[PDB]
């Protein structure tokens, strides 16, 4: 927003295999960056083997 | 292009060696990363301020 | 979106002095620099001066003009304003107001304006 | 009383352009052709362009200004618009603007303003 | 702080009539009389008509401008009026407004404005 990226993020210990959990959890801000970037699309990263 | 340059401990005043460092600043349309230092005083408790 | 607006424009006699004024709105334009291109029909449009907004603030002129068409601005209202003294018939263009930031020490101009006659005749 | 005033005119040297413009008052003019004319001192006045309000924009122009002078019209407003380009000394002329109406397909004025000078040299 | 602010100069082709135009602003002038000065490149200031405030309106002109040029004031708006007609060349100048006393019986110029503009050429 407005020329600010902000990421929030949170870790939480699960005992599940499938889905997400039902429980209620709020995250907390991690960085706010002041980068006037026009983020539109986006792409994850994984650790192949 | 290139010419040979150097000093030697004989040369006098004016021709020996000088390290110059110039610090450019120039503003523009993207938002402001650096920011000259901005102060802040002592604590005083107990008494409107 | 930013927009400029100019302002006083007319015909002035070789020696009478005159003001321009350009408003920009839109954005904040304290990191650019408020400036001010003439062009004289049928040629080329040529610089006349720019100021910059800033403690310090740095002003150019165009050789033709210069210490002639003085050059000021506003941080609040961000306008640039051209107070042109003692014209020539050579003067004669229209004048542009620009919009711009400083990138390599080179006022580069981002936004323009429509522009205004300010003509100078015997 | 139907008024028309005009606006825009001045010295252009060859190879510029401008944009003449003229508000008419007095009544509506959806079935009004509004057009310009000009008269180069020395020399009888002549017809320049003319076109027409209708939602169908009918289009015209003299002969000498054809691909180089461009004609237009806001009826929201009124107002003709007239653009000049590529200008030669030959353009030289007190330029005036006309409401007309169209009597056996033919252009014919009824309405004419003061005028004003566009002027081409160096 | 007495203001004087001018406007109404442009130009006019060689015969005709323009009008121009001061408002004075800071204090009442109804005993004060309002005129014009007009100065050509490379000339000196040359007195060139005024006005009186009070009921009997007198007015004097230059001989090179007399039966040319009126001068008219409105105590009302404290506004004074230059109507210029049979223009020439030899009228193009820089035009300021003076406002002044009574003083010996001769025109006292006190305050004075920035200027406006007349040209009478082709």
């Amino acid at each position: 927003i407005d020329g600010y990226f902000k990421i929030y993020s949170k870790h939480t210990p699960i005992n599940l295999v499938r889905d997400l959990p039902q429980g209620f959890s709020a995250l907390e801000p991690l960085v706010d960056l002041p980068i006037g970037i026009n983020i539109t699309r986006f792409q994850t990263l994984l650790a192949l083997h | 292009p290139l010419q040979s340059y150097g000093f030697q401990p004989t040369n006098g005043v004016g021709y020996q060696p000088y390290r110059v460092v110039v610090l450019s600043f120039e503003l523009l349309h993207a938002p402001a990363t650096v920011c000259g230092p901005k102060k802040s005083t002592n604590l005083v408790k107990n008494k409107c301020v | 979106h930013v927009q400029l607006v100019e302002s006083g424009g007319g015909l002035v006699q070789p020696g009478g002095s005159l003001r321009l004024s350009c408003a920009a709105s839109g954005r904040s334009f304290n990191s650019y620099l408020m400036g001010w291109f003439r062009q004289a029909p049928g040629k080329e449009r040529e610089f006349v001066a720019w100021i910059s907004g800033s403690p310090h603030d740095i002003i150019r002129y165009r050789d033709s003009v210069k210490d002639r068409f003085t050059i000021s601005r506003d941080n609040a209202k961000n306008t640039v304003y051209l107070q042109m003294n003692s014209l020539k018939p050579v003067d004669t263009a229209v004048y542009y107001c620009a919009v711009g930031s400083l990138r390599v020490g080179s006022f580069s101009p981002d936004y323009w304006g429509q522009g205004t006659q300010v003509t100078v005749s015997s």
